[PDB]
């Protein structure tokens, strides 16, 4: 599909076949000190965000079910149109705004939730 | 709707962002010497794979000049060419009094080149001997207020040292591609009517740019692209006068030049393990260097220029204007061409007055008319307060530069009593300038693969 | 065991006891530009190697039941004798040619699987 | 909570948010080839913590329940001591001798526990 | 004897000669084997190797 088959494209089709867009995160040889300094790639970028993505409790490069309540005050738009009409490529700039209260939420639910494992088989 | 937010991994959203970008060249470089091109050296070995690709439904906006890659490839080419300079000899003997003959030639129909001399450092640090060679009149300046006629100065020593340039290096622009680290991607516009700014109503993913040639130039775009369908014209603003409007050109036109003396090189010995190249004797005749274009073709080229600059200041007609004079790095066509640099007074292609109606190439009255001086400089400040010195040694026989233009480099000159036929100029500018006409369909972008929307899955403990 | 302590064995004992050639993805110490290069090391192939043993759902580095159907124009030697005669110094050179189509097969498989999670739970 | 709210805190206290000490592995920016060496970081402590942390079945960046058996010969201060009363930074001092042992129990207890997932699927 | 072709540069002291042993030693994920058969003739199969 290449690296970008789905830019301004519609949820169902974005959200299958996420896996190409992951992948390409390998790349990179040699050309002087700045080019050794250019390879944060996947050595930064995806250790950040794989542990951002695991801390959560999402040890996985694909969709995941998360437990935090959506909300009023955050949606704003009719549940409905969203996963048949838009693209991320507009939705992300209409929740760009909540994004650190949500990498809270996720974070804590996921701490408060994996304790129950420690009496459930204790 | 008591919905659980989820997280997606891999979602197609991008930030123009900037960063780095690799150097690479194509594949038939790399069987060669080091820094033979230099673009095997400093820079990766390429692949066209894979194909670029079209993005279906986007919108996305570009903006040329407010671009910073070109910066990058500014002082990245830059970096490269000061490396190239390390491991040369650094002349230094040869800034001493020079005594060169006064005979003259005074009877004109001739322009030529002047004879010197000087004492040299051999194998003993403790002796000299006498050498001579010919430099090219700009090269020498005379030494002193005592006036000396003989005595006479190579023109450094008053703001800088200079470095001979190895012969093992040579200066014809591979083609290089400018290319993203993985994380990041290069997006292409594909509008052939675009106006430098605003939305691309088509865009489409690039593994990397296409070829870019760095050709030298000063007052023209020499080899590179051409526009898709017509002449194309930006600016970042017309209201101020003072910026370089760019013009691209669809069909091209064709620009070949000669330099018909017959240069021969000597050799130098110049301290230890270390030799200095001059010119030696002329083989044959002096004649003057040139460079021809067909003047029905630039003619009509020029007018499809005028048609679209009529365009935005539609009451005035038009008029092309002299270079702006004075300093000659300024009001001169200079570019590079078989390791020597050219540097034309080039009043000759722009002086006419165009008025909206097409006067045609048709009937041709004679079909091998051309409109045709360049002089020659081997002391070359080749950027300002770089490391300015390059001396490029002679190369052995003649050479022929047929090449293509594909663009102007222009300045609207303001008005003078309101005149209908408010003028336009040459324009020398900045090499970033330069680079800025071959760029400009690209951008770069950061992509954020992590982001959130509501599911329906509930979860589990 | 090892480092290499099961080349040229049998497939059972080269299958237990795979941690031992695993681990060892950790080392390197100065001698200037070139040998940080030298350092992609583990820091690339370590993390290419999990990128693709966990977008085929297998988050483990060792044993990983996947799904993809084996085939009968793939194998064309008795599947008896492989799991207790042969080594893997010569597996990986009878099967060397279908790599690239299972490893698409695997990732593609598990985009379909937890799909069937995310409604399965919806 | 700060990158190190709870040392010398009680166990029950830094057992739970573990994560605010967790996440802080990520930092650093250019200064010449010496920094680009000290960028170390996550690049290969936490590659090498997780390799450790996976190898033994925990994939995750908080409390994981492994199998291995506790001894009389290790612990000899009460069980019900500990959890309430002391913190990590002298327990840590108390266990330093046994370290190897247990690295090793716990793997080849993973090793010796997915195997009987492997064949009873089969 | 020089300027014919080069300059020279003189040794410092401070450096001196006697070769100390090296051993040009692998990165992680790679790895050296040793053939450890004597009768080898420089070619084909060391019927006896080690890591
Ligand atoms: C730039 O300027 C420099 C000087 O600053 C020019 O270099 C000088 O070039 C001349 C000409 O080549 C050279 O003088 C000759 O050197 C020869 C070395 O072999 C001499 O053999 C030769 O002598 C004959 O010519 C003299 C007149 O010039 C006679 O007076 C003399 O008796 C010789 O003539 C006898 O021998 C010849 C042999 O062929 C014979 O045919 C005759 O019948 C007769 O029997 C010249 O002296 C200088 O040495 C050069 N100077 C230096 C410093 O090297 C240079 O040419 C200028 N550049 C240009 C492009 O013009
Ligand atoms: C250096 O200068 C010499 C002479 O000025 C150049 O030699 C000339 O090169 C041209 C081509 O550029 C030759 O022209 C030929 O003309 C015939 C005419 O029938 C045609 O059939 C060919 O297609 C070709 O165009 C020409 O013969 C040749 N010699 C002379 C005496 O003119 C030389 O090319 C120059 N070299 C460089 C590197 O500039």
């Amino acid at each position: 599909l290449g690296f970008l088959g789905a830019a301004g494209s519609t949820m169902g089709a974005a959200s299958m076949t996420l896996t190409v867009q992951a992948r390409n995160l390998l790349s990179g040889t040699v050309w002087g000190i700045k080019q050794l300094q250019a390879r944060v790639l996947a050595v930064e970028r995806y250790l950040r965000d794989q542990q951002l993505l695991g801390i959560w409790g999402c040890s996985g490069k694909l969709i995941c079910c998360t437990n935090v309540p959506w909300n009023s005050s955050w949606s704003n738009r009719n549940l409905s149109e969203i996963w048949d009409n838009m693209t991320w490529l507009q939705w992300d700039k209409e929740i760009s705004n909540y994004t650190q209260i949500i990498y809270g939420l996720l974070e804590e639910s996921q701490n408060q939730q994996e304790k129950n494992e420690q009496d459930l088989l204790a | 709707e008591n919905l659980w937010v989820t997280v997606y991994y891999g979602v197609p959203v991008w930030k123009e962002a900037k960063t780095t970008l690799f150097c690479a060249s194509d594949a038939r470089a790399y069987e060669k010497e080091v820094h033979n091109v230099w673009a095997t050296h400093a820079c990766v070995p390429t692949d066209p794979s894979p194909q670029e690709l079209v993005l279906g439904n986007v919108t996305e906006n570009f903006n040329m000049w407010k671009n910073d890659m070109v910066d990058q490839m500014h002082e990245d080419i830059i970096s490269l060419w000061d490396q190239s300079l390390k491991p040369c000899v650094k002349l230094t003997p040869l800034c001493v009094t020079l005594i060169c003959s006064n005979a003259t030639v005074k009877n004109g129909t001739v322009e030529e080149m002047k004879n010197c001399s000087f004492n040299t450092t051999t194998e003993i640090r403790d002796k000299e001997k006498k050498e001579y060679a010919l430099f090219y009149k700009p090269d020498i300046v005379p030494l002193s207020e005592t006036n000396n006629t003989s005595e006479y100065r190579l023109i450094n020593c008053n703001t800088s040292a200079c470095t001979q340039a190895c012969p093992k290096v040579t200066f014809e622009p591979i083609p290089i591609h400018y290319c993203a680290p993985a994380g990041y991607a290069i997006l292409k516009c594909n509008d052939e009517t675009f106006n430098g700014t605003g939305p691309c109503s088509n865009v489409s993913t690039v593994q990397c740019t296409h070829g870019i040639r760095p050709v030298v130039s000063t007052q023209l775009l020499l080899n590179g692209s051409l526009a898709e369908k017509e002449i194309v014209i930006r600016s970042e603003n017309l209201t101020n006068n003072a910026k370089i409007i760019i013009v691209h050109l669809h069909t091209p036109v064709e620009i070949v030049c000669t330099r018909p003396n017959n240069n021969t090189r000597k050799s130098v010995r110049i301290g230890p393990g270390q030799t200095f190249y001059a010119t030696g004797d002329i083989i044959g005749d002096i004649k003057q260097a040139h460079c021809n274009i067909s003047e029905e073709k630039w003619n009509d080229t020029l007018q499809k220029v005028g048609i679209e600059l009529q365009k935005h200041f539609p009451n005035k007609t038009i008029k092309y204007n002299q270079s702006a004079g004075g300093d000659m790095e300024i009001t001169t066509h200079s570019f590079n061409c078989g390791g020597e640099f050219f540097y034309c007074n080039t009043s000759n292609l722009f002086n006419g007055t165009y008025n909206g109606t097409y006067i045609s190439t048709n009937s041709s009255a004679n079909s091998t008319s051309t409109i045709t001086q360049c002089r020659i400089k081997q002391i070359i400040n080749m950027w300002q307060g770089v490391g300015r010195c390059m001396y490029a040694p002679p190369i052995a026989g003649n050479i022929t530069c047929r090449s293509n233009i594909t663009g102007l480099l222009l300045t609207r000159d303001g008005g003078t009593n309101s005149n209908e036929t408010e003028t336009f100029r040459p324009a020398g500018g900045d090499m970033r300038d330069n680079w800025r006409s071959e760029l400009y369909k690209y951008k770069v972008v950061k992509i954020e693969p992590l982001g959130v929307a509501p599911t329906r899955c509930k979860r589990r403990v």
